[PDB]
């Protein structure tokens, strides 16, 4: 155990598609690695749902993600 | 059918040893490597290791080296998972899965859930929750059943011996002062109650008890 | 040791929509020779054991909907359940078996979304049996509601009680995809009979006014 | 892991680990 302080957290996320649908998701882990883990997922999706954008909030904690579509 | 049948729930105190089993039925217990996976309460699964069912040779993972022992009784198409000097951390449930050369588990067993603790086994008092002397009718009545004050965590619950499965909500156990509590509710048509009878079959494999409380009106 | 990382953790999608899960590995899981990737997808419902879905990172196990699809290779794999249904609620795991020890991701929970339902509340007084032994517990059943978030309260003769109540919640229903919670108020018979009205209040997203089930001991 | 203490080369029957496999072209003990 690397020890020394630095916890984990929950990143609430809205997945809003161009098609008008909505999916939810949570990414748990270390702030940096999770917010990223998230971007990654979002990226991983834009693959078939269009480029993505976002409006972070709650200090990056809560996150919304629109997928431009195609 | 191809299937694996494990031993019952076990409750041992810290330091005590335990041996759970995995009976192999449906195939040739000597053609596939049998593995043992564990799941800490609320956690994910973890590969412990595996026994060669043709050589006996057991391979163990590091996280589970020392204190754990795989073996088998070839003559009985059975494999055994032993754990010595038990710790509270060791509490969880253990599975045993048949493994293929295609590298995956095509068949598991219900898993044996062992719970380490100092508390003593105690039967679960079971009480019938029937709608008191009130409420209209709305042609839909919700019955109850309250299991309580027992220990060794697992206490499976069903209604009318399983015949009643729809509309059933059996809630998770809940520990308070070394004693758990669990409720379960059925919701049958008014027309079927008190017309036909409804009883909750509740078992507790440790106190070796079992109660079939029939729910009667008030 | 090959380290498996699954994304996301939880994931809520409505029935009919196709969901997508990712599973990355510490290193390559491709056997250059057999030319096969050793990653399998397991689905495990509440209380059950795991259930193999896909192996060889792509090949779908026998007896499985073409709805579940496994793509990937090397370190980047993903599971895609097309047209999602309530019968799919579980935790999905990807296990690598390329090189021991075998490893699983942390699991990705797949919940389902639906129309906000109002909880149907029921109340039950202490049974003759229990009372028979100086014990009294009142139970309320907030059943089949949505979303899963809900708050409960207990009042003994208009007064609010906090001590003695134990709460439980159930996993999403394998049928309606709703939720059920159970609150039970325990106390002594020496207490229960000193007070008359017992009522539990459920406050849900489907309203500003709580659902209120009550009974009066001087009438049972 | 086979059985006589050593760590690599013969074997092939009841295997655990895809990297150890080779394409179907032999009998063995499993």
């Amino acid at each position: 155990t690397p020890e020394e302080p630095k916890e984990e957290v929950t990143i609430k996320v809205n997945l809003i598609f161009a098609d008008g649908k909505i999916q939810t998701a949570e990414f748990k882990g270390t702030f940096e690695e999770a917010t990223a883990e998230a971007y990654r997922y979002a990226a991983l999706h834009a693959k078939v749902n269009g480029e993505w954008t976002a409006d972070l909030e709650d200090g990056g904690n809560h996150m919304n993600i629109k997928f431009a579509g195609k | 059918q191809i299937q694996l049948v494990q031993s019952g729930p076990e409750l041992k105190k810290p330091g005590e040893t335990v041996k759970i089993s995995c009976k192999a039925s449906g195939y040739t217990f000597t053609d596939f490597s049998m593995h043992w996976v564990n799941q800490a309460p609320g956690k994910g699964l973890n590969w412990m290791g595996w026994v060669n069912t043709e050589t006996g040779e057991p391979t163990y993972a590091d996280d589970f080296k020392g204190r754990f022992a795989f073996s088998l009784e070839t003559s009985a198409s059975t494999a055994y998972l032993q754990i010595n000097s038990l710790k509270n951390e060791d509490t969880a449930t253990y599975f045993c899965a048949r493994f293929l050369l295609r590298q995956y588990f095509d068949v598991w067993g219900a898993g044996t859930t062992v719970t380490v603790s100092s508390a003593k086994t105690t039967p679960p008092s079971v009480y019938p929750l029937a709608p008191g002397s009130a409420a209209q009718t709305n042609s839909m009545v919700t019955l109850g059943c309250l299991v309580k004050g027992y220990f060794p965590e697992p206490v499976t619950v069903t209604w009318n011996s399983g015949s009643l499965s729809s509309g059933v909500h059996t809630f998770p156990a809940v520990l308070q002062s070394d004693l758990y509590t669990l409720s379960s509710s059925v919701t049958v048509p008014s027309s079927t109650w008190p017309s036909e009878t409804v009883t909750c079959n509740v078992a507790h494999p440790a106190s070796s008890t079992k109660v079939d409380k029939k729910i009667v009106p008030r | 040791d090959i380290v498996m990382s699954q994304s996301p953790s939880s994931l809520a999608v409505s029935a009919g929509e196709k969901v997508t899960m990712s599973c990355k590995s510490s290193q390559s899981l491709l056997n250059s020779r057999t030319r096969k990737n050793y990653l399998a997808w397991y689905q495990q419902k509440p209380g059950q054991s795991p259930k193999v879905l896909i192996y060889w990172a792509s090949t779908r196990e026998s007896g499985v909907p073409d709805r579940f699809t496994g793509r990937g290779s090397g370190t980047d794999f993903t599971l895609t359940i097309s047209s999602v249904q309530a019968e799919d609620q579980a935790v999905y795991y990807c296990k690598q078996a390329y090189i021991p020890p075998l490893t699983f991701g942390a699991g990705t929970k797949l919940e389902l979304k639906r129309a906000d339902a109002a909880p149907t509340v029921s109340i039950f007084p202490p049974s003759s049996e229990q009372l028979t032994s100086g014990g009294a517990s009142v139970v309320c059943f907030l059943n089949n509601f949505y979303p899963k978030d809900i708050n409960v309260k207990w009042k003994i003769d208009g007064s609010e009680r906090q001590n003695g109540v134990l709460n439980s919640w159930t996993d999403q229903d394998s049928k309606d995809s709703t939720y059920s919670m159970s609150s039970t108020l325990t106390l002594t018979k020496d207490e229960y009979e000193r007070h008359n009205s017992y009522t539990c209040e459920a406050t849900h997203k489907t309203s500003t006014s709580p659902i209120v089930k009550s009974f009066n001991r001087n009438e049972c | 892991n086979r059985r006589p203490q050593d760590v690599k080369f013969p074997g092939g029957g009841q295997i655990v680990g895809g990297v150890y496999l080779l394409p179907r072209r032999g009998p063995r003990l499993g």
